[PDB]
Parts: structure tokens; C-alpha cells; sequence
């Protein structure tokens, strides 16, 4: 009679996070921006300001942060974005783990929408 | 695919 989490579906809507993280690092890293592909969290770091905030996932992209469109951002500007966004930092993210799989080897989305690597 | 990854 056990209630697994791992059969729902994950939420593909955006949510807002709100990170409180003063001068250290966020956390996580980000794949991604070539060319308005979008910037995805890759990894997310155990222990970190990210994973404390339970509410970050590998595959979600980044939409914003601090009210600055970062879906058509390349890499190197969003990850300038992040690092400066201050000792409060406000992302709205969305779970895209089909777009994010593209970038991982053997990589592919169960029916759940688990990302899975074989 | 102009891949990069960035630690943030």
C-alpha cells in the first residue's frame, strides 16, 4: 500500500524560486545558449543553495532571473546573470526534460517525465 | 552545438 512519488507526473508549468544564497555560489550548473536553445540546470550541487531550496531539478530551464528573460540567453551571458544576481535570487524555471535530453548521452524521458540515462 | 556548461 506504499505511495510512491516517483509515478506522478513532474509539473511542467513555471514556478517561481526564490533562492536566498548572500555571496556564495548557487549551487548548480547550467547547459545550454546556443543560439536562443534555451539554458537548462545540468547538475545541481547536494548541499547547496539550489538543492536547500528543494524546488530545482536537472532538466528545468531557466526562464528568468530577477525579472531578466534568459530564454534566449547564450551561456556565457545567463551564467553572468546568475553570478551576479545579488544575495536574493528570484527564478522562474520550467521542467523541459524532452529539450534538456538532448544534451546528455543516452539520455531520454520516461512516462512520468523522468529524465532517465541508460 | 556551441556547447558550454557553467557552474553558478
Amino acid at each position: 500500500s506504499p505511495e510512491f512519488l516517483g509515478e506522478e507526473d513532474i509539473p511542467r508549468e513555471p514556478r517561481r524560486i526564490v533562492i536566498h544564497r548572500g555571496s556564495t555560489g548557487l549551487g548548480f550548473n547550467i547547459v545550454g545558449g546556443e543560439d536562443g536553445e534555451g539554458i537548462f540546470i545540468s547538475f545541481i550541487l547536494a548541499g547547496g543553495p539550489a538543492d536547500l531550496s528543494g524546488e530545482l531539478r536537472k532538466g528545468d530551464q531557466i526562464l528568468s532571473v530577477n525579472g531578466v528573460d534568459l530564454r534566449n540567453a547564450s551561456h556565457e551571458q545567463a551564467a553572468i546573470a546568475l553570478k551576479n544576481a545579488g544575495q536574493t535570487v528570484t527564478i522562474i524555471a520550467q521542467y523541459k526534460p524532452e529539450e534538456y535530453s538532448r544534451f546528455e548521452a543516452n539520455s531520454r524521458v520516461d512516462s512520468s517525465g523522468r529524465i532517465v540515462t541508460d | 552545438k556551441n556547447y558550454k556548461q557553467f557552474s553558478v
